[PDB]
């Protein structure tokens, strides 16, 4: 699908290759007039026209190496904005697709799409059409001045070209499936570095550099590239030598001197071949090499627009202030793998629900589904009144906030991260939300304040960075909150004093909140049961007890 | 080149020699072969053509001696980049486990994100692609103008000077678009380390809004990069000119003085035809210099990265190992101080743990109670006083000896991009299947075999994002069991669990039967009802230590802690 992605390029494409066709022209002209000054030198001409000839060849070399750069500038100006534009297109898609998009694909599939397809693309929309014109019109046109001059040594000239050919077309039909092969694995090699990099704890405590997969997938992918790029190096080389100045001028000399020795050619007629007779290799060496570039972008455009078709979450135009209601929802994460199951539910203002269960019973998920990170396979999520897929993600997001469970930090000054849902807060405002989630203090001691840098390295302990992420929540100041075991990394005076706080910024808000720590929800208005994906028991928290259910179970089993 | 050099390996040095020696032989036969045209045009343009025959047979010498250093030369050249590809990779590979902690800035895992990211084809092949033809072509026109005395001195010392201004050109076109190019690598790597943050923190993004290319980062770093990428191409535009002028500056001196010796009557006619073809033999390498100065440069990043990692600073390690084979150490700490940066984390911490005791660390957060457990582990290692395993310092242990010593269940658990089982193999890929069982069984991970269809073959995500919180925790635990060391570092291992599975896990690790000193992290009470004492860490010091029904006793900060 390279052709639909590359339609915006039509025009510039084309006047590439009419402007390629003039340039080499332009280029092979200094020849014909220094072919026409030797003839000329040999017949003692005149210094006059000898001076003409000179001086009009050497412009037109000058003519034709600045045109070739302006082209080469306009056309690389052109790819990078194209680039440009489709990377945009791309953030822009994949700030719309399904999260189950993101999990099964990963980061290096997400950075190689981003980066490594566009990059993959410049060969075949910068170069391959100037390539191939300079290619067809540059040998077809010597070639035909130099059967008019001479087609005996003429003909000798079509043993490089037809093993060029032959050495061209086995050496891209050996390297093909290799080339298709190819970002697979820089993929997978990306995936691998970066767990590496990311896991290094894990490494380090468990099996060193001996023991880890990376080693083992660098050492796979080194045996793929050697025999990748082994007998491809091997063919190109030769036809490097076969396209050679030097060959074409050995071959046309083994050619001539025997004529010209004999009585069968004049000497002046070898000087065309001499001057051209060794120009035009090198512009079929070009497209030789352009080959395997031009099949890395139509495989990288295929790639591409594969991913810019993908399904997103559409939002509809069909078109209780402060509810959440969940109705029938189901839902899941692969096809034929259930994880929540006809789940029916309501949070109204002013209310706490608190979702438990056992771990893996879908508490993440439901929350997840709340956001529309996922669409619900069956049922409907609906908000105010409104379903969330009629909703886009700015009226979706800004009346629901949500604290992960994964406390994802951005790179960036603490004072980003607490404002990462509101970046024109003023510091005044960040400040009072991390005073609620008992965090200003901590930011207080650092060395910058509120600049400090959150990268790599450079980091907080767990309740730290999970603080962090409540006072982000904090300052989005949503009318629907959901806390996923928020202050599951807090001790208890931490996680009482920020419970104290979100109850007093709550209290009129819904509240939907995922805790395994049972004694941290029992003033909630209602308790939802979640197990293996479905709703066992709903209550409040002496019902509950009284029941005598998994809530109970769980219950004496947390005492 | 020096870098080259550096990087070859060391028992890899006799084809960079003869690789080195036949460079030059192919430069030599390639000026040779284009010098041989000017006799044997003169010859064949005489009164005795035959008179070409001999050196019609020194250029067929010449030629097919050229094809075959140049097909020797291709085949040692990629050696000799797949040679120093595979050591680098290798060397890199080795030395990241041993650096410091501190290292791994986002600046310098950017690096070596992208210093790893560079085992691609292109670096593979950089000898092949880049030194070949620019030492090829660097050194024809000199090649041909030493070939030029002998047909005539000033006709050479004319073609010479044109290399004087090829090197010229050369040496100051890299000074010219350095800047730009400095500045397109920084936003290009930016923008890279912009889109892995924009894939892992993509739920969090879009729920602040942060998600679309006008409100992202990742858009920021887009703009920033296109915007850097330009500057590049439009700076580069005085490099190119200047190789152009060199050639056009050639042009004229080797044409010029061709001119005149002919003029003179020192040049024949047919001698100054045959130099119009060594004129352009010479000028051609003139064009191939500029093309493969980009690739210089770019080449000259890359391997600054390489060297960047090479050069990172390992971790203090010794020889010693631990006297016992599997038996419990003893764990002290001897007024160990630490600190992250400026900021002082532990002040003084002594204390000592009895062999094959379960130790509980408690205290608010950000006390220093994950420090601690890295210190005892060797991830980080004290600013002073010494953290010692069996009486043994860990700083003088085998990093062999030192690892095997530890098994450790993170405050955030990760786990890598593959099934199930290949996770909890992680701690013993030697173990056997009853081990394995055994190590899920206790961690209690074979709830989710029979809960997951696909059982312990279930393709985790990227860290352990396509399980749930508490299964890839429950992950981590078996992972820690698995591993056979005699001291086990629990650093809250059931903070994602529910009460089912916060007993029956906190059960499995007192149940473990081989012996081990357990040091258990937790902010549960119920998850350190099987430790034999207590430490209550608060700002980097133990404040109190004892048994735990000593301490509620005691009524300290203990019982505070957990009313
Ligand atoms: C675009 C793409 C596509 C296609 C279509 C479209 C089209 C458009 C059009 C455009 C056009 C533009 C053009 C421009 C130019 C013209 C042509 C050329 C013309 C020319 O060339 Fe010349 O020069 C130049 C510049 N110059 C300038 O600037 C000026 C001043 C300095 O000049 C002068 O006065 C002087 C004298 C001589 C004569 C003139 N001449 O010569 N000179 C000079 O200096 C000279 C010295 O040495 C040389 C040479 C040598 C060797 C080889 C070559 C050559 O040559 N030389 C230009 C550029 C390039 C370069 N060179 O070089
Ligand atoms: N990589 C790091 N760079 C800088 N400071 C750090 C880093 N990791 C931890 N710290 C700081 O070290 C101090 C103690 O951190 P540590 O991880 O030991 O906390 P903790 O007691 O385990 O906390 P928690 O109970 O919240 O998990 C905290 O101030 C934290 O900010
Ligand atoms: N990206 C994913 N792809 C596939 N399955 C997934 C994914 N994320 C979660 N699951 C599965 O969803 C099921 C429910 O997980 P979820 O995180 O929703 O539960 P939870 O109640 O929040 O769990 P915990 O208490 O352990 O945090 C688990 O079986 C998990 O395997
Ligand atoms: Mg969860
Ligand atoms: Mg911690
Ligand atoms: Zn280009």
């Amino acid at each position: 699908a390279g052709s639909r992605l590359l339609a915006p390029l039509k025009k510039p494409l084309i006047v590439s290759g009419v402007l390629q066709a003039l340039i080499t022209l332009i280029e092979l002209a200094p020849f014909v007039l220094l072919v026409e000054l030797a003839r000329l030198l040999l017949g003692g001409a005149e210094a006059e026209r000898l001076w003409t000839l000179g001086l009009t060849a050497v412009s037109l070399i000058g003519l034709g190496a600045v045109l070739a750069a302006a082209m080469t500038l306009w056309l690389h100006r052109v790819d990078a904005r194209f680039a440009h534009e489709l990377r945009g297109r791309l953030l822009t898609k994949l700030s719309r697709l399904p999260l189950g998009w993101f999990t099964r694909r990963g980061s290096a599939s997400t950075k190689q799409l981003v980066q490594d397809d566009t990059l993959a693309l410049h060969y075949l929309i910068t170069h391959a059409i100037p390539d191939a014109v300079a290619a067809v019109v540059a040998p077809v046109a010597v070639l035909v001045y130099l059967f008019v001059a001479d087609w005996r040594v003429a003909l000798v000239l079509f043993i490089p070209v037809l093993v060029y050919l032959v050495l061209m077309s086995v050496m891209t039909i050996q390297s093909g499936s290799k080339i298709a092969q190819a970002p697979r694995w820089a993929e997978r090699m990306g995936g691998e570095a970066g767990a590496f990099l990311e896991g290094q704890p894990v490494i380090r405590i468990f099996g060193g550099a001996a023991a880890s997969r990376f080693r083992r997938r660098l050492d796979d992918y080194i045996d793929f590239l050697v025999s990748w790029q082994r007998p491809f190096v091997g063919k190109k080389t030769l036809m490097d030598l076969v396209t050679r100045p030097a060959t074409f001028l050995w071959i046309i000399l083994v050619a001539g001197v025997p004529l010209v020795v004999t009585g069968r050619m004049d000497p002046v007629n070898l000087l065309p071949f001499l001057l051209l007779g060794t120009t035009f290799g090198a512009r079929l060496l070009g497209i030789g090499y352009g080959l395997s570039g031009i099949q890395t972008g139509m495989l990288a455009a295929r790639r591409i627009q594969t991913v810019l078709d993908e399904p997103e979450l559409v939002v509809r135009d069909r078109t209780r202030p402060g509810t959440v209601e969940l109705d029938r929802v189901s839902f899941e994460y692969r096809p034929g793998v259930p994880v929540i199951r006809d789940v029916t539910l309501t949070l109204r203002p002013g209310t706490v629900t608190a979702l438990v269960g056992p771990s893996g019973s879908g508490k993440s998920t439901l929350a997840a589904l709340v956001a529309r990170f996922h669409d619900v396979t069956q049922g409907a999520i609906r908000v105010d009144g409104r379903d969330i897929r009629t909703l886009t993600a700015d009226e979706l997001y800004r009346r629901v906030g949500f604290v992960l469970q994964d406390a994802q930090l951005v790179h960036g000054s603490v004072a980003e991260n607490i404002a990462l849902a509101e970046p024109d807060a003023g510091l005044e405002r960040i400040r009072t939300a991390a005073r609620d989630a008992q965090i200003h203090d901590r930011i207080t001691r650092m060395p910058d304040g509120y600049d400090s840098v959150l990268g790599a390295g450079s980091a907080l302990s767990g309740g730290e960075r999970q603080r962090v992420t409540i006072a982000r929540a904090i300052l989005a100041d949503t009318p629907v909150l959901v806390l996923d075991q928020a202050t599951a990394f807090a001790d208890p005076e931490s996680e009482y004093l920020v419970q104290q706080a979100i109850n007093r910024l709550t209290r009129d808000r819904t509240v939907l909140v995922i805790a395994h720590r049972l004694h941290t929800i029992t003033h909630a208005d209602q308790i939802v049961v979640l197990d293996d994906g479905r709703i066992v028991e709903v209550g409040t928290h002496d019902e509950l007890l009284a029941a005598g259910g998994r809530y109970r179970g769980l219950w004496d089993s947390g005492r | 080149i020096r870098t080259l050099l550096r990087l070859v390996p060391a028992e890899k040095r006799g084809a960079v020699a003869g690789y080195a020696v036949l460079t030059l032989l192919s430069v030599l036969l390639r000026a040779v072969g284009a010098v041989l045209l000017i006799p044997l045009l003169a010859a064949l343009f005489s009164d005795t053509p035959s008179d070409a025959w001999l050196w019609l047979g020194w250029l067929t010498a010449v030629t097919l001696a050229g094809w075959v250093t140049d097909t020797n030369t291709a085949r040692l050249g990629f050696d000799l980049g797949f040679a120093v590809l595979s050591r680098t990779q290798h060397d890199m590979a080795d030395r990241l486990p041993n650096v410091a902690m501190s290292w791994f800035t986002p600046d310098n895992t950017a690096t070596a994100r992208q210093a790893i990211a560079a085992t691609g084809p292109e670096l593979a092949g950089l000898v092949v692609n880049l030194l070949t033809p620019l030492i090829g072509a660097a050194l024809l026109p000199a090649a041909i103008g030493v070939a030029l005395l002998f047909v005539s001195v000033p006709l050479g010392l004319a073609a010479l000077a044109g290399v004087a201004v090829l090197f010229g050109a050369l040496a100051l076109s890299g000074r010219l678009s350095r800047a730009a190019d400095k500045v397109a690598g920084e936003t290009n790597s930016a923008f890279t380390e912009r889109i892995i943050e924009f894939a892992r923190t993509q739920q969090a993004l879009r729920a602040a809004r942060r998600v679309e290319p006008a409100r992202s980062q990742v858009g920021s770093a887009l703009a920033a990069q296109h915007g850097a990428g330009l500057r590049l191409l439009t700076m580069q535009i005085p490099g190119q000119v200047l190789f152009s002028l060199a050639g056009q500056v050639a042009l004229i001196g080797f044409a010029g003085m061709a001119v005149w010796l002919t003029v003179r009557g020192q040049l024949g006619v047919p001698e100054a035809i045959a130099l119009i073809v060594v004129l352009v033999r010479y000028l051609e390498p003139f064009a191939a210099i500029a093309d493969l100065a980009p690739a210089l440069e770019t080449t000259r990043a890359t391997l600054n990265r390489i060297q960047a990692v090479l050069d990172a600073p390992t971790l203090p390690a010794g020889r010693r190992r631990l006297d016992r084979t599997g038996a419990a150490p003893s764990i002290e700490f001897d007024d160990v101080r630490f600190s992250y940066g400026d900021e002082v984390v532990l002040d003084g911490v002594s204390f000592t743990l009895r062999p094959g005791n379960t130790t509980a660390i408690v205290g608010p957060s950000g006390s220093g109670k994950t420090t601690i457990l890295s210190l005892i582990a060797g991830l980080q290692q004290p600013a002073s006083g010494r953290v010692l395993l069996d009486g043994v310092d860990v700083t003088t242990l085998d990093p062999e000896a030192r690892r095997a010593a530890v098994s450790v269940v993170f405050q955030h658990p990760y786990l890598f991009d593959g099934t199930l089982r290949d996770n909890v193999l992680v701690g013993d890929p030697e173990a056997d299947p009853d081990d394995v069982t055994a190590a899920m069984r206790l961690a209690r991970v074979d709830e989710l075999l029979d809960r997951l269809p696909d059982g312990d073959a279930t393709v985790v995500g990227e860290g352990g994002t396509a399980l749930s919180g508490g299964e890839r925790q429950r992950v981590s635990i078996a992972r820690a069991l698995l591993k056979p060391a005699p001291v086990l570092l629990v650093d809250q291992a059931t903070s994602a669990l529910d009460n089912a599975n916060e007993a029956a896990v906190v059960d499995a690790l007192t149940a473990d039967p081989r012996p081990r000193t357990r040091v258990i992290v937790a902010h549960r009470l119920a998850s350190i009802r099987h430790a034999d004492r207590v430490l209550f860490v608060e700002a980097g010091r133990v404040v109190e230590d004892g048994a735990i029904d000593e301490l509620l006793a005691a009524g300290g900060r203990f019982a505070q802690f957990w009313a």
